[PDB]
């Protein structure tokens, strides 16, 4: 309100903090009190717009999650600093002196500012350091594994906070989605289809090392979370996880890749051993070129496509290759 | 001659830890499936008991 | 020194087996209890279902 500003600058220029008495007859003015009442209503509505903010855990990346929570915490701290400023305290004091306890009690209670402030204070140490940014930056499977262990330690930080177990789990699927994205990006970059089979096996060994590290550290955090729920057994009752990491399909996809090429390579070697005459039947070259053409046909379908169209194209390629190998079988 | 045997007991420790983890996870999953089915059955029983009570009241009135 | 850690590893394998056995027994009893509770819920479901079906038959018949 302009009036409180004018009286406050007058009081400060007189080297004294303002007081209710300085308003004199204005303290009992009806219209001035009504204006302050409406102003406090606006303040309460604005504060409730910020305090009541809530984010769906499932939607968006964990990077978006950390940004949301830190931004909300900063906003609440700014709001709290504004709230403790002499202007708002003076306004509440004037309204109290006018017995207009509606606005004052509502501001002290309806805002919920203390509760949101406590919530973000509880949530700060868990979100203070997270390496998901570094993981998204990381471009190597070993770097990815290092990032995973760092992430799971900063998730172990949860034990001394009030973060809900469900929301932490949804954060974990957010980690899964980011991990799947980065693995897809790396394996697309290196073009695993056209490279030598041996280094290809090495890279997939690295990938399965990464998946195993994910599973092991998830198990560690899972026993930790069960212990935490035991410690708060009376408070929280919903332990249901039903975790479905996004990369899991991709893991299975990559699993298929390995066995496929493995069988293919082994089978390829065997047929090359057997069809050689005891030194050249045309049927032998027909079978060999048929196997090679089956491999090339399978190479037409991208291996990294996990979507439904990817699934159906992959299945068609596998049935085709299966028949082609059934001939030589 | 005994050092390798100690390694065998270390291997057995790792094997038993893996087996225990698998078994306890499997039992937890079975437990949670049965809890979900228990909740579903409890909800069904609740709605059907509501229907029982409403029908009995209707039947008194119509009698 | 090998005896010292070897016997300890043997008896600690036994001890880990003790905790595994306790956990498996507890989860198995919880599984059996939840199976029994689901069976009883199914029984009450069936009784309430024959009740409501006969009650709706009675409703349509007295109607």
């Amino acid at each position: 309100h302009p009036m409180i500003t004018n009286v406050a600058k007058q009081c400060y220029e007189r080297g004294e903090k303002p007081k209710v008495t300085d308003f004199g007859d204005k303290v009992e003015d009806p219209t001035f009190l009504n204006q302050l009442q409406s102003g406090v209503n606006r303040w309460i509505r604005e504060i409730q717009k910020v305090t009541k903010l809530d984010r769906d855990p499932a939607s968006g990346t964990a990077l978006q999650e950390i940004s949301f929570w830190l931004n909300l915490e900063r906003a609440l701290y700014r709001i709290q600093e504004k709230r403790e400023s002499p202007e708002v305290l003076l306004t509440l004091d004037i309204l109290k002196h006018g017995k207009r306890f509606h606005a004052t009690v509502s501001f002290d209670t309806d805002t919920g500012l203390k509760q949101a402030l406590e919530t973000v204070n509880d949530y700060n140490p868990l979100m203070k350091d997270f390496p998901l940014n570094d993981l998204l930056s990381a471009t190597e499977l070993d770097k990815i594994r290092q990032a995973l262990v760092a992430i799971f330690t900063h998730l172990r930080k949860i034990r001394n906070t009030k973060y809900p177990i469900q929301r932490a789990l949804r954060l974990v699927e957010a980690i899964s989605r980011d991990l799947s994205s980065q693995l897809l990006k790396v394996l697309g970059t290196r073009k695993l289809m056209h490279v030598a089979y041996e280094e290809f096996e090495k890279v997939m060994v690295a990938c399965f090392e990464v998946f195993q590290t994910w599973d092991d550290e998830y198990e560690k955090l899972q026993v930790l979370l069960r212990d935490i729920v035991k410690r708060k057994r009376e408070e929280n009752l919903k332990m249901v996880w039903r975790i479905n990491p996004a990369h899991r399909k991709l893991q299975a996809r990559l699993d298929q890749m390995r066995k496929f090429r493995r069988q293919h390579e082994q089978l390829r070697a065997v047929i090359v051993r057997v069809l050689r005459p005891q030194v050249f039947d045309a049927a032998d070259a027909n079978a060999i070129e048929e196997v090679n053409l089956a491999y090339e046909n399978v190479k037409e379908v991208d291996g990294l496509d996990v979507s439904k169209e990817g699934t159906e194209a992959w299945e068609a390629a596998m049935k085709r290759y299966d028949e082609r190998i059934d001939r030589v079988e | 001659q005994l050092q390798d045997e100690l390694e065998r007991q270390q291997l057995h420790l790792r094997e038993a830890d893996r087996e225990k983890t698998r078994a306890v996870q499997e039992l937890s999953e079975q437990n949670q499936r049965l809890l979900d089915q228990l909740s579903r059955a409890s909800e069904v029983e609740r709605q059907l008991s509501m229907q029982v009570h409403a029908l009995k009241e209707d039947f008194r009135e119509k009698n």
